[PDB]
């Protein structure tokens, strides 16, 4: 180390007090007021506006969201879908619920978790396909000849439901990426483009209901950031 | 049992257990690979490192160099359409093609997979007369820069000499930012995914027919599952329907392996590669 | 020093280390900082410890090969599905199917997950399973008899009650799944091409036998709540034991496509 | 209590999971797949996109 022989200046190493993130360092004097000798109502005096109950930013993460909420005919044959695409996770996190969340963080590593209701009286029959195909921008060569035909699909990661059997559904994607994480200001590299498809049409004329919900598990969020790109 | 009311053999249930035996009883022989074959197969990580032929560089000049990008080489090659015009009767016939090329041991494998991870190996094969031939690897892209160097001070150099050792290996590293890099082509622009390398085979002196092998190095590793590719009937190859000026072959291949004959069928018209949306 | 040396023992040199062998050894020069400079094996990249790359891995993912119907005019011992028992199928409606001209098309008929695998090597052998889904309600009803035939045909003549078979009442139960073993007289069968339509006593050296879906009833149904039509799906899983040898085939050439 | 005596409806009281605020009560059967034997990178493997902190809304 360079020696440094200092009198003329105090290292003031107080007045240097960060606060969560941001990091005062001040010379001159540092002051501080307000009513003295606070004290605290007890929690009987109020929280009638609170849960029993704390909420952190991983959770708001956990928590399903609709995605979609619709149906499909008799119409629509094998091998044709019955709900859209679903980018994983630009088509969930743009959702205001996380997305007024993950603003303020650099990325997101998790695995996403994909749930489908299925609306069926018993003389309905079926089965329908839901399938995951990973990072589909990195290889887009092969996107849609693995995703136009059950049986190229259902050997990827799937998830089938017997319309007559299954209420509910739900596919676990782990992430998977090149990378350690999801760029969120940039949205690069999604991990999976869920598609469905039909493994079966509709013995009869009355459709079926779906709602598709998604959130995510297994969160590790990144770094805190501004967030804005130029334009 | 063997059926009822729950999904019977569902994905994450496939990998794990079998479903009971028809026989209620149990249906495994033991494995006697290694009984018959004299060999045991468990494992496509072991089955890249087979290095078969791949690709023939024969319409350029008389050079003294061949640069082309490495990460091309663990695709399987594009397959193309070929206009035929029959040159009496002047209608057309179509076949498909293999632009000299043709893919690999590894080539099957790494279809079935999204990502890659270590290196790849290339050995070459010349023509008489080359003395020497060289391998040395470069970045494709000074980012920031619109051009690349012709030259680099620092890159790898490695030098065989063909008559004392015919075959030139060498073994090109994993270079690149990412933990598993992509080797497919994509249009993201933002930042890369793959890495992005050229590999200069040079000659001396300067020859014209540049004949690659390509194989798994040892570190090859690949990475997601994603399915089975756009396939080709292997029979196709023999199959031909004649016309005037000689024979249309369905799957027609130039001469990418120095050691194959050179299958008797007429030179195309026109040639188009099978692009994603053409697929009905 | 520098003293004289005894001569050494009779070498004989190559151009190039077998292309053939998976092991051994390499003569390439590495273009790396260092020799032998190598990536270290780094597992769950996918998210999950099964290695993707393994064969024992890759055989066991079910994949659906075939759809039939089942009715209420279907007649009794009729027979639903029939197969050679093999693990090399084609994808039904997933043809690779582009166009020529204006208006020249043409189909490659595409390979099953199995028939992709296996397309490499020459000879297979180990147990399979076959999965039948039936697309239907409760208040459907049916029994189907899967009996497996492992050295002939189904033909005249031909009893299912000299073989393993299951008779399913399918009521409530909709779906059914079993594992097929591996009969033969040879320890290893064929990979081929693959052909519904034939017959055991033709592909006999590339299947074990012929496996049969065959109602035992007619499909019982009221036709004004419920339809008269019952989908099967057929889907192929191949067994633990399945073990595939010999690498000196090709069936399958694979292609990349071009970005449009 | 007035008191139920119910022998052909099962008390589904799984079928009822909660996910941190929303809860799903459901009837038939509920199915979950995705790759099986999950593990996870070790945190030198990642982890350069994030700070050895953990931020909360608080």
């Amino acid at each position: 180390m360079a020696e440094q022989i200092n009198e003329n200046y105090e290292n003031k190493q107080q007045l240097v007090e960060q606060t969560e993130i941001t990091t005062f360092e001040n010379d001159l004097i540092v002051l501080e007021d307000g009513p003295q000798m606070e004290e605290s109502l007890p929690f009987a005096f109020h929280g009638q506006h609170t849960d029993n109950r704390q909420h952190t930013v991983v959770n708001f993460l956990q928590r399903p969201q609709v995605i979609f909420d619709s149906s499909w005919a008799s119409d629509v044959p094998r091998n044709k879908q019955f709900m859209d695409s679903i980018m994983i996770p630009d088509d969930i996190i743009s959702f205001p619920m996380f997305a007024e969340k993950l603003k303020g963080f650099s990325s997101l590593r998790a695995t996403a978790v994909i749930t489908v209701q299925f609306q069926t009286q018993p003389f309905q029959a079926g089965r329908v396909m839901l399938g995951s195909f990973p990072l589909p921008t990195l290889n887009p060569t092969r996107v849609k000849f693995a995703t136009n035909h059950v049986s190229r699909l259902m050997l990827l990661n799937h998830v089938q439901c017997d319309i007559a059997k299954e209420t509910e559904v739900s596919l676990r994607i782990p992430f998977v990426s090149p990378y350690n994480s999801y760029d969120l200001v940039s949205k690069r590299f999604p991990w999976a483009k869920v598609v469905g498809l039909v493994y079966s049409p509709l013995t009869t004329t009355i459709p079926v209901d779906f709602i598709v919900y998604g959130h995510f598990e297994d969160v590790e969020l990144g770094c805190p950031t501004s967030g804005m790109l130029a334009q | 049992s063997n059926s009822g009311t729950e999904q019977q053999n569902p994905r994450g249930s496939s990998l794990l257990t079998d479903p009971e035996s028809i026989t209620k009883s149990d249906p495994y022989n033991p494995n006697i690979s290694l009984l018959i074959s004299g060999e045991v197969f468990t494992n496509f990580r072991n089955l890249i490192k087979r290095v078969n032929f791949r690709k023939a560089t024969t319409l350029n000049g008389k050079r003294i160099s061949d640069t082309f990008d490495i990460n091309s080489l663990i695709e399987a090659p594009r397959l193309d359409i070929a206009q035929y015009v029959d040159t009496e009767t002047k209608e057309a016939k179509y076949g498909f093609s293999y632009f000299w090329s043709a893919p690999t041991t590894l080539n099957i494998v790494a279809e079935m997979y999204a990502l890659y991870r270590g290196g790849v190996r290339v050995k070459v094969v010349t023509e008489k007369g080359v003395d020497f031939v060289r391998a040395t690897v470069s970045p494709q892209q000074t980012y920031g820069s619109d051009v690349a160097p012709t030259t680099h001070i620092s890159t790898p150099l490695a030098i065989e000499q063909i008559p004392i050792k015919g075959v030139a290996e060498f073994q090109i590293p994993y270079y690149a930012p990412c933990l598993s890099s992509s080797f497919r082509a994509n249009s993201e622009t933002f930042y890369y995914s793959s890495g992005r390398n050229n590999l200069d085979i040079a000659t001396s002196p300067p020859s014209i027919n540049r004949y690659y092998a390509v194989g798994a190095g040892d570190d090859m590793d690949f990475s997601i599952f994603i399915g089975t590719p756009p396939c080709i009937h292997a029979s196709q190859t023999a199959q031909f329907t004649k016309i005037k000026q000689g024979k249309v072959y369905d799957l027609r291949y130039d001469q990418y392996d120095p050691f194959r004959e050179v299958q008797d069928g007429t030179a195309f018209l026109n040639a188009r590669s099978i692009e994603d949306s053409d697929l009905l | 020093s520098k003293p004289l040396l005894p001569i050494a023992n009779p070498t004989v040199l190559r151009p190039a280390n077998t292309f053939a062998i998976t092991d051994t050894n390499d003569m390439s020069h590495s273009l790396a900082l260092s020799n032998d400079t190598n990536v270290p094996f780094v597992k769950a990249l996918d998210g999950s410890g099964l290695d993707e790359m393994s064969f024992d891995y890759l055989k066991k993912i079910p994949q659906f090969i075939q759809s039939k119907f089942f009715t209420t005019t279907t007649k009794p011992q009729e027979v639903l599905f029939q197969t050679k028992v093999m693990p090399h199928y084609f994808v039904p409606g997933g043809d690779v199917t582009v166009a020529m001209d204006k208006d020249i098309t043409r189909t490659i008929w595409q390979p099953s997950h199995l028939a992709y695998i296996t397309s490499m090597f020459k000879y297979w052998t180990g147990s399979l399973v076959y999965t039948f889904k039936f697309v239907k309600t409760d208040y459907h009803s049916g029994r189907v008899e899967v009996s497996f035939h492992p050295f002939s045909d189904y033909t005249t003549g031909t009893y299912s009650d000299y073989t393993y078979r299951i008779i399913v009442d399918l009521r409530e139960k909709s779906e059914f799944s079993v594992t097929i073993p591996f009969i033969s007289p040879v320890p290893y069968k064929r990979i081929s091409r693959p052909d519904w339509d034939k017959p055991y006593s033709k592909y006999a050296h590339a299947s074990t036998g012929t496996l049969v879906l065959k109602a035992l009833t007619s499909l019982k149904a009221t036709n004004t709540v419920v339809s008269n039509s019952v989908e099967i799906l057929i889907e192929v899983n191949a067994g633990d034991d399945f073990n595939v040898i010999a690498p000196i085939e090709n069936i399958f050439f694979p292609f990349s496509l071009s970005p449009g």
